[PDB]
């Protein structure tokens, strides 16, 4: 049936989820979720967003700041509102099954709310779809896919100018942070097939 | 984090194995979390980081998937002309154009609030200003607007059935990151994944380039430019976050350099060692890289010739032919807590005093500091992730190397002194240093071995259980976070598959008011340190056979 949703726990605790749409299914898993790892979502929850000190204290306040300064929200809440229904429903589900069982966590706290929150005082509220997505955005996009530091390269080469002169302190900057390197081991054979391009190592900017 | 895929001609009894070592660090309660997925066109298992919808470790009994960081360059810094006359507006494309902002209030327990502004244009979100110069930096990631779409290409990705149903959703996947494929034919591929610019000729992408519009980005580069091969000749498909293919360029992280001293050669190594490898053999090359001390293979053979003509009393030498008895693996005494070997120690001595005399003399400080690390950093919890070659050891790695390296040598780092004198040099550092710790005689010198901890703080530094909930694991392993591996069409069994997994501690975290732990807190944990596994399972049949409880629900929408 179409609003049947069944869980079936492994040995090991490991959930399997069976629905027949895609908003039931990923119900099953958020309510599956909330039901080992609540606690733990909930501090990733504030954590990507930015809302530890609200519970922890002034501890996390540079933290807090450093995360909101790290991303456009509005920007993450237009994607969403640009879907189509059907991935819509991953998320929308997704929440809503967290939701389902919060909901009961909040009605029934004596038997099972998680002990952590009675250890760090506070209560866990209800989650949306940014929440979901944002979980996502800031522990896989911002952890893995956001690695910079041009502004201090920048003071490197300046430096390395400086002490060695203009067109050695280019070479040497070349030396240390290469823009490539042929004898570098490639997960693809050079048989197989070479990367085109060929970038400028100059500062040609 | 690491990935081998073996295909239908180096596989044994098989026709395609696929092993997973993702490294976040270790966390408790667990990184990943555990789940199937059955019905609206999906039918998958395996695990994810932070229960995402989509699995990054699974696969659905055609296809079987996985992921490694790409460290591609994917972000570029652009350099924003601002006005003291104008506060809040930047020079673009010859007009004063106005800044996004917007207002957030940090509230704090037992705290005054705080709130502040964030400022953005249209390459990004802006990172500092410098009013003396009148600039503010904005951070231009090519996968800014496709966050979601990303979340959704590793979702949809798990209904694919063949190769060209699943490089579909990897185009659509557009942060740095590495997507392997393995399926029950013994097709094996790889694509490195993500949105990278289509920069101005003459566009730097290690440093800044000024934002007033003539450096732009054209757009971005089409999927076709993405890294990918399908079934390679060498019959396998190995990567530790190296290069994806000749000529790429990495992330321009001053840290993160790919050249030709590289931790996957070790994954290499054990699978070009026999023609083929059983699912056995794959499994254990997760043991076998997990105690491989990164740093002899590429610097042994320096050491040998430096100390080639010293005679048998000299000290220098005896440290050096302690290290040619060894093959770099580390295993724990009886003890429990010490190494069998002193060789990561001597390395580690050598190494920073090595560095010291050469990257770090070259370079001015505060940078200096930046290529002093041996490599062998920790805390007392240990590694806080996986360990590899430090950036400074492979620019050494490139002086040492000589004419063989293809990196010119701007700079003699050795400064006009023979490398044999400062590799002594070094070794005269590291004996005085081992020798007043631990007495003259090498044969007993039992050097402390690194440790394993599931922290209860995340990644991120904050507490996701209390304090007490850290667990840990008497010996360090350079490996996944969770293992898995999936092996397709065994010839020793009638099953088309076979997978398995490991989430230490366990699948839950919960513990209830009164403190009692769940039964799946803590049953996977004896298993992780020893290399252990749990099976996977993906059918109906298998999943009822195992079937420890079931919830059913009837919901309306
Ligand atoms: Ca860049």
């Amino acid at each position: 049936s179409s609003s049947e949703i069944k869980i079936v726990r492994d040995e090991y605790g490991m959930p399997h989820i069976y629905a027949n749409d895609t908003w039931h299914l990923f119900y099953g898993y958020g309510y599956v979720v909330a039901q080992d790892r609540l606690f733990q979502m909930e501090m990733a929850r504030r954590s990507t967003q930015g809302t530890v000190a609200e519970v922890l204290g002034k501890d996390f306040v540079k933290f807090d700041k450093d995360i909101r300064r790290n991303y456009w929200p509005d920007a993450i809440r237009a994607q969403i509102a640009a879907l189509s229904p059907e991935d819509m429903s991953i998320l929308q589900g997704y929440a809503d099954g967290m939701n389902a069982w919060i909901d009961k966590v909040n009605t029934n706290p004596e038997t099972l709310l998680p002990k952590q929150f009675n250890t760090f005082g506070f209560t866990p509220k209800r989650w949306e779809p940014f929440d979901v997505a944002m979980i996502f955005v800031g522990t896989m996009a911002n952890r893995f896919s956001d690695s910079t530091s041009e502004i201090d390269n920048l003071a490197l080469l300046t430096a390395l100018k400086d002490k060695y002169g203009v067109s050695q302190g280019m070479a040497v900057f070349n030396q240390l942070k290469w823009l490539v390197n042929p004898s570098a081991p490639t997960t693809i054979a050079v048989q197989e097939s070479n990367y085109p391009l060929k970038f400028n190592q100059q500062n040609s900017q | 984090s690491n990935m081998w895929v073996i295909g239908k001609s180096k596989a044994q009894d098989a026709k395609a194995i696929m092993v997973n070592g993702p490294q976040f660090g270790w966390y408790a309660p667990a990184y990943t979390y555990g789940i199937g997925l059955h019905g609206a066109g999906y039918d998958v298992t395996g695990n994810t980081p932070f229960a995402y919808p989509g699995l990054v470790f699974g696969h659905n009994g055609v296809i079987s998937w996985g992921s490694t960081a790409g460290l591609g360059d994917d972000v570029d810094i652009f350099a924003e002309r601002l006005s003291a006359e104008k506060p809040g507006y930047y020079l673009h494309n010859g007009k004063w154009v106005k800044m996004l902002s917007r207002e957030e209030t940090i509230t704090v327990k037992n705290g005054q609030a705080e709130t502040f502004t964030v400022w953005r244009t249209v390459h990004g979100n802006i990172l500092q200003t410098d009013q003396t110069t009148q600039t503010a930096y904005a951070k231009s990631r090519a996968w800014d607007g496709k966050e979601v779409a990303s979340l959704l290409a590793w979702t949809h990705q798990m209904k694919a059935k063949n190769w060209q149903e699943w490089t579909q959703q990897a185009a659509k996947q557009a942060l740095t990151i590495n997507w392997y494929y393995a399926d029950v034919n013994g097709n094996i591929g790889y694509v490195h994944t993500g949105a990278y610019p289509d920069r101005q000729s003459g566009h730097d992408p290690r440093l800044p380039v000024p934002g007033t519009g003539k450096w732009d980005w054209k757009g971005l580069l089409p999927f076709e430019m993405n890294p990918k091969v399908y079934n390679p000749q060498s019959g396998y498909i190995a990567n530790w976050n190296n290069s994806p293919q000749k000529d790429y360029p990495a992330s321009d992280l001053f840290a993160f350099l790919w050249g030709g001293a590289d931790r996957v050669t070790e994954i290499d190594r054990l699978l070009e060692q026999k023609p083929r490898l059983t699912a056995d053999q794959a499994w254990d090359v997760i043991r076998q890289t997990s105690r491989q001390d990164l740093n002899l293979r590429l610097f042994l053979p320096t050491l040998q010739a430096a100390t080639s003509g010293l005679t048998q009393s000299d000290p220098r030498r005896q440290l050096v032919e302690t290290l040619t008895r060894w093959d770099g693996i580390n295993l724990l005494n009886d003890d429990g807590k010490t190494w069998q070997q002193p060789g990561s120690a001597i390395l580690n001595v050598w190494l920073t005093s090595m560095l010291k005399r050469t990257v770090v003399a070259a370079v001015p400080m505060p940078f200096d500091k930046w290529y002093s690390a041996s490599g062998y950093e920790t805390t007392q919890d240990g590694p806080t992730g996986s360990l590899n070659i430090s950036v400074g050891a492979k620019i050494l790695y490139e002086a040492v190397q000589g004419d063989k390296s293809p990196i010119p040598q701007a700079v003699d780092l050795f400064a006009g002194k023979p490398q044999q004198e400062v590799v002594l040099a070094a070794l005269e550092d590291t004996w005085e240093t081992l020798s007043k710790r631990y007495g003259n005689n090498v044969s007993n010198w039992k050097t402390p071995a690194m440790a394993l901890t599931f922290r209860a703080n995340n990644f991120f530094g904050v507490p996701q259980a209390a304090a007490e909930e850290t667990r840990h694991q008497a010996e360090y392993q350079n490996r996944g976070t969770e293992n898995d591996m999936i092996v397709f069409s065994p010839t020793t069994s009638d099953r088309p598959v076979l997978a398995w997994d490991v989430v230490a501690p366990g699948q839950s975290g919960f513990i209830a008011p009164d403190g009692t732990v769940d039964k799946h807190y803590e049953d996977q944990l004896k298993m992780y340190e020893n290399f252990g596994r749990k099976s996977l399972w993906l059918t109906k049949q298998d999943v009822e056979a195992h079937k420890e409880s079931q919830e059913v629900l009837h919901v309306q929408r």
